């Protein structure tokens, strides 16, 4: 089969840019009437996704003329010469020159803008979960850029690798930044067995972890 | 104007089956090519099958045999029998009119979901998010809301009744084990609370569930 691959998976770009997007086959794709059904899809949050480039180069009617698409062999491009806020939003590949039709896993255009520094909160487990049994500690990581980032958890000082639950938000609207919440679920027994937890976060902005953490009994 | 309505999607057990429609306007299933295409809750696009005006009919490895695609031209409405279902099947489903041998998605409707799941209705567990004495030592404060295991999606969280608008990041729900989880961090200054009532509000439609959980200060 032919599989795409789409480069990068996420794109920052600022308001004017010229951007390049691009899409790898495994394999050459030509159909056997010597068409090349490579095409290009924008999907806007919360829409459908409407085509943009059909047949490598051919841009769809309707769609503005800062898009255009272009390649050959394995290797196929879409611009946007001049991008625009409308433009932001998930471009998606796809080749339907040989069965099975595959597309691409998308190209995530977002904002550009300062890095940020993620602010981190931890919180223990609420009375009223541990009176029912559990005991679910979270933490969160909040308003950084860029949107990579690394969380660790420790229980007494132990890294603990099992039993976390991570949830981003795409990037802020308002802001730009992303945040991203962490949920380590514990049993009330458990979490009674420790005293210390931990939240770590790595972000390009700190190399050295920014530690958050409480102890069972005090603070 | 060409239309393209998809339905029938929906809730299903694995191994279940479902039947999808394809109710299309402005032209003709005999001059257009029709097919179905799922994304997937990681926004993963993916060809489920298709159905030529001259009715050839084409399915992945992965889709054949599971599901059919037939289609009724006088009525013009697409379908799409699904059986042998799987979590994976788990996406939102789009009937997409093409150009034949000219463009394969032209088109598409916005599309019916379909959710594999054994989970049954379940309300979910609000809990208040006090920060700790450590984190309380500065200008701003963080609450946040942890909103575990419901069924189905989704549920509806504000702060204070909406009231409560700025700072506010609610966390995309999370599969913790057939049940989803969702957390809501919200961000004020020291000076807003506790001094001023913050609460998390939060509803869940399928259950008839509406709770109300406000934050207190920890401590004896
Ligand atoms: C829209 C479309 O028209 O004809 C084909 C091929 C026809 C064939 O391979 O026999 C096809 C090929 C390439 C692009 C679009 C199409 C097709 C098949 C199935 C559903 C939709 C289409």
């Amino acid at each position: 089969d032919v599989l795409m691959t789409q480069t990068p998976l996420s794109l920052p770009v600022s308001l004017g840019d010229q951007v390049s997007i691009f899409c790898t086959s495994s394999q050459t794709i030509v159909h056997t009437n010597g068409n090349t059904y490579l095409e290009w899809y924008l999907q806007k949050p919360g829409q459908s996704p409407k085509l943009l480039i059909y047949k490598v180069s051919n841009r769809f009617s309707g769609v503005p003329d800062r898009f255009s698409g272009s390649g050959s062999g394995t290797d196929f491009t879409l611009k946007i010469s001049r991008v625009e806020t409308e433009d932001l939003g998930i471009y998606y590949c796809f080749q339907g020159s040989h069965f099975p039709l595959a597309f691409g896993a998308g190209t995530k255009l977002e904002l550009k803008r300062a890095d940020a520094a993620p602010t981190v909160s931890i919180f223990p487990p609420s009375s009223e979960q541990l009176t029912s049994g559990g005991a679910s500690v979270v933490c969160f990581l909040n308003n950084f850029y860029p949107k990579d980032i690394n969380v660790k958890w420790k229980i007494d000082g132990s890294e603990r690798q099992n039993g976390v639950l991570n949830s981003w938000t795409d990037q802020d609207s308002k802001d730009s930044t992303y945040s991203m919440s962490s949920t380590l679920t514990l049993t009330k027994d458990e979490y009674e067995r420790h005293n210390s937890y931990t939240c770590e976060a790595t972000h390009k902005t700190s190399t050295s972890p920014i530690v958050k953490s409480f102890n069972r009994n005090e603070c | 104007e060409v239309k393209l309505v998809e339905s029938g999607g929906g809730l299903v057990k694995p191994g279940g089956s479902l039947k999808l429609s394809c109710a299309a306007s402005g032209f003709s299933f005999r001059n257009y090519g029709m097919s179905w295409v799922r994304q997937t809750p990681e926004k993963r696009l993916e060809w489920v099958a298709s159905i030529s005006y001259g009715g050839l009919i084409y399915y992945p490895d992965s889709i054949k045999g599971r599901f059919t695609i037939s289609r009724d031209i006088a009525q013009n409405i697409l379908y799409l029998q699904m059986s042998s279902l799987r979590s994976e099947d788990t996406a939102m489903y789009h009937c997409i009119r093409g150009d034949s041998f000219l463009v394969w998605f032209t088109f598409w409707g916005q599309g019916t979901l379909v959710t594999v799941s054994a989970a049954k209705t379940t309300a979910p567990s609000v809990y208040p998010l006090a920060p700790v004495c450590g984190d309380t030592t500065g200008s701003s404060v963080t609450l946040g809301c942890l909103v575990k295991g419901y069924f189905p999606e989704p549920v509806t969280l504000t702060w204070n009744s909406g009231s409560l608008s700025s700072g506010v990041h609610t966390f995309p729900a999370v599969l913790q084990s057939d049940l989803y989880t969702l957390s809501s961090s919200v961000t004020v200054t020291s000076s807003t609370w506790p001094s001023q009532s913050i609460t998390c509000n939060v509803a869940h439609p399928a259950s008839s569930t509406q709770v109300d959980k406000k934050i207190e200060p920890r401590g004896p």
